């Protein structure tokens, strides 16, 4: 059971230099070729290149030839994917795939690395309540939620009752606004008879901005 | 570059039924006289890295259930899921490793074909807290519907709205295999308080006629 | 019936690259898990096949090619490569389906030695998987050589120094090349 | 006997193309390793390319992707095609017979490749009159480009004491040359001295007569 | 890329002595070294291959030694000529590299230069430029100083020097100092002098001429 572990998420401004890592562990690893796959948001998988750690033989895809540099360090069993100058077109999630040969399928995959290149700066989210009312009830069930707006970068974790309320929750994927910031909405369906008995609070956490907001939603 | 093309782009198969995905190769995917096609299938669940299911068009990775089957020869290949289960919802890719330029397929989205369920539609006026900031957001919620195809149109005083709405869709639910959609109508507070009626119109297969949720400022 | 992999890899001495040994392996169950998952290999490059899934496949025949070369020349044991060894001593086809295994052998094959040879002169490149053991004097001119070294007449074989004081690139490297055959004849080399 | 004669060198603008030939005798070209070695003016020797007996070709990094080495068995000649030429490539290129990609046991006479945006110009020869036992005189070869220029005295009759100095690049971008001889006094007047200057790149041949003024 | 360092950068000895040249490498090459001799105006000639094996026709007085990183070329009974730029080349790891060279020059008795000065020719003066040439013929050692004094004013920045190699007959160097002036500047001065300092001269020797005389 060979495993590949990549580096953490990267957020960089355009024009910077980035170097992400991919370390593998496993007895049968001298045979394993390490490649790189790019997956742009909402799109398919794109193969960038491959390197054999033993002799650092690197074969690049023509679409990525010269655009990126693939390196290796057999001493620490790590592979690298480095950009000289980052462009906003490089906002994508990058996987490293391991295969026990060239022209063989890639069996071992890493967890992935998220690279968000943008000219925007870190900004805390603004949390507003979606009040449950006669316009938000289905007779026996009432729909309420929280609106998370104008934050950067990803991700934002939203929980209800500090993780206690989980059934019937829906946290929508973040949408990128033209302002360069993200917006997100999370809603929960709860019985309409509990609008007074229970207190519904959404917990929005933005680790990059250290923004912890606990907004109480009430009719 | 050997262009890999898949069909269909999206597939809806009911639970326990057979799912078939095709993959068309521009060239041959043979590496030598082995007569073995150097073609593989990958499964990627949402938020998950790709997982190799079938390689050499016939051999399955260790641990892959028997319901997955691969077949084909030459330039035509097919991936078959004999009995679809709730855990088979993912995006499936076909990748060739014959030539050095490795090429993946466009990707096929596989969803569980459940019964038609009408959406539950709710509308939310902007909060007073947000109103202080100078921008007003009106959110329309489409909850627990199938299929995913749904039309949302914003009308303000019976005037269609364009360029100030963004939609977001959740993935298929594990339990009910439904979808949830949220359309957000963003406006400045100056323009928000120039009108009265904010209506959200929803069209779906599960609706005999379009429903409209509205409120007065 | 265990496949004699240990005879090839763990051989007391290896053959020179110009006269590389080939071991034909048939009618045995092959346990490659003894081979890989064992470290001590500085280079384990596989082409077209995966050693991980080698224990559940059936091949008609398996070939194990053994020779000793310098570390600098290990890269020449690869499809599409060119050099003194890839052209005149040992050539791999561009569609090579197998693994190339090498490891440093400065302890064993280096003597403070002068026994491992390679072909230095040849009029044409080697076809894939071709063995040439000719010691005939190479004729570099129009004058026939009559089997005696001299002007425009060179011995086609040269010997590696293989001194332990040399650099890593000059150190001897035992190389074993695994070639897998899948003829229509009934398969005789399988695994567990 | 082994002969290696080279040709094809000369002035070429940067970014141009140049091809040099190396006629070979005394051995078969198709059966031997052949290499091109260049020597920058006043610098060391640099290996450029090699062609194996089996036809394999290998190039140095500084010329990889720009230089191509080839042979013609039917003409027993080794070729070196120099494309995408640069000013830094300006050097004297030698044709050497390689022994198994190890060392060069026979070398060609060498031909100079000059890569500059300058234009060829013919030389001007001026007499150097002797001053009023032993007397000295010479000729001044000034403002020519590119190298080289060959000088002779009395069509090769006078060869003793003929000192031809190395050319020096002047501030104008053109080379200058002086060649002098040391003829004993009282030989002036009885013997007439003429210096034969040849500049093959400009196809200039001047036989200027130097007389004691 | 293995780099070869040669010491000394230049060595001078009298005929009949023994010259020792050292070639040190960045990394061990295991006796895969070659030695060459390159006389001025000639191609490199193979001397010793394998760091110990003399080539065909090489006299026994040449000898090679050493292995690994340190190498030594020893030449005994130094005759006339036999002095050139000697290069060591390694062929242990690609790419093959040469040494920077070790120039060799013979020694002889200290000989004073024969100083001659040449006024510019009238033909050249018609072109608008004047060239004054000072000759230092058949001197040893090579080190010499030439200064141009015009009307007892030292001239700098408008003169160039060129020196030949050792003469075959008597191992004597020769230097030419050339002064470049426009025609107008040449007419504005009367006396042009050339002052020479050398080991073979007790006092600086000055040769001068007056314009129009
Ligand atoms: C060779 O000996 C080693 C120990 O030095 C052993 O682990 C290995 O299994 C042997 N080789 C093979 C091919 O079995």
């Amino acid at each position: 059971e060979v495993q590949l572990v990549q580096s953490g998420a990267e957020v960089k401004k355009p024009g910077e230099s980035l170097k992400i890592s991919c370390k593998g562990s496993g007895y049968i690893f001298i045979t394993y070729w390490i490649g790189w796959v790019r997956q742009m948001p909402g799109k398919g998988l794109e193969w960038m290149g491959i390197i054999y750690p033993g002799d650092s033989e690197t074969r690049y895809s023509p679409s990525f030839q010269g655009q990126v540099t693939i390196s290796a360090d057999k001493s620490i069993s790590t592979a690298y994917l480095q950009w000289s100058s980052l462009k906003a077109s490089d906002t994508a999630m990058y996987y490293c795939a391991g295969s026990s040969g060239i022209f063989t399928p890639m069996d071992v995959w890493g967890q992935g690395t998220t690279v968000t290149v943008s000219s925007a700066s870190t900004k805390g989210p603004s949390v507003f309540p979606l009040a449950p009312s006669s316009k938000s009830t289905s007779g026996g069930t009432a729909a309420l939620g929280c609106l998370v707006k104008d934050y950067f970068p990803e991700p934002v974790t939203v929980s209800w009752n500090s993780g206690a309320l989980t059934s019937g929750v829906h946290t929508f994927p973040a949408v990128l606004q033209s302002s360069g910031l993200y917006s997100l909405s999370s809603v929960v369906t709860v019985p309409s008879s509990s609008l007074g008995t229970q207190t519904y609070i959404c917990n929005v956490n933005h680790k990059p901005s250290n923004t912890k907001v606990d907004k109480k939603v009430e009719p | 570059d050997i262009v890999m093309t898949q069909s269909p782009d999206s597939l809806a198969v009911s639970l326990g039924e057979r799912a078939t995905i095709n993959c068309k190769s521009s060239q041959s995917v043979l590496y030598s006289s082995n007569n073995k096609n150097y073609l593989a299938w990958y499964q990627q669940k949402p938020g998950q890295p790709p997982k190799l299911l079938i390689y050499w068009t016939s051999t399955r990775e260790s641990g892959v259930p028997d319901r997955f089957s691969g077949s084909g020869s030459g330039t035509d290949f097919t991936l078959t899921i004999s009995s679809l289960q709730a855990e088979d919802v993912a995006v499936y890719y076909c990748q060739q490793y014959s030539s050095t330029p490795y090429t993946f397929g466009q990707g096929t989205k596989l969803e569980i074909k459940r019964t038609v369920a009408a959406p539950s539609v709710f509308i939310f006026p902007p909060s007073d807290e947000q109103l202080k900031s100078g921008t007003a957001s009106v959110v329309c919620l489409l909850n627990n519907f199938y299929p995913r195809e749904a039309k949302v149109q914003w009308k303000v005083d019976n005037a269609l709205q364009s360029g100030n709405s963004q939609e977001s869709v959740t993935e298929q639910d594990s339990k009910d295999s439904t979808y949830s959609l949220s359309s957000t109508l963003t406006l400045s507070k100056a323009d928000y308080e120039k009108h009265k009626v904010y209506a959200c119109e929803v069209t779906h297969q599960g609706l005999s006629s379009p429903v409209t949720k509205s409120f007065n400022r | 019936n265990l496949c004699p992999f240990g005879e090839v890899f763990n051989a007391t001495r290896f053959a020179s690259v110009y006269a590389w040994n080939r071991k034909r392996i048939s009618n045995c169950v092959a346990d490659y898990s003894v081979l890989y998952n064992s470290a001590s290999f500085s280079t384990f490059k596989c082409y077209g096949v995966s050693p991980t899934k080698l224990n559940d496949l059936c091949f008609t025949n398996v070939y194990a090619d053994s020779f000793v070369i310098r570390g600098d020349e290990v890269r020449q044991i690869a499809p599409g490569q060119t050099g003194k060894i890839a052209d005149y001593n040992y050539k791999l086809p561009d569609d090579f389906t197998g693994c190339v295994i090498a490891w440093n052998s400065n302890n064993l094959d280096s003597k403070v030695n002068y026994n491992y040879l390679y072909r230095l002169f040849r009029k044409s490149n080697l076809k894939p998987f071709e063995r040439d053991i000719s010691t005939e004097i190479y004729q570099a001119g129009s004058t026939p050589c009559n089997g005696v070294e001299g002007f425009n007449c060179y011995f086609p074989l040269q010997s590696y120094g293989f001194q332990p004081t040399n650099g890593v690139g000059y150190q001897p490297y035992r190389v074993v090349v695994l070639s897998f055959e899948l003829l229509h004849a009934p398969a005789t080399v399988c695994g567990p």
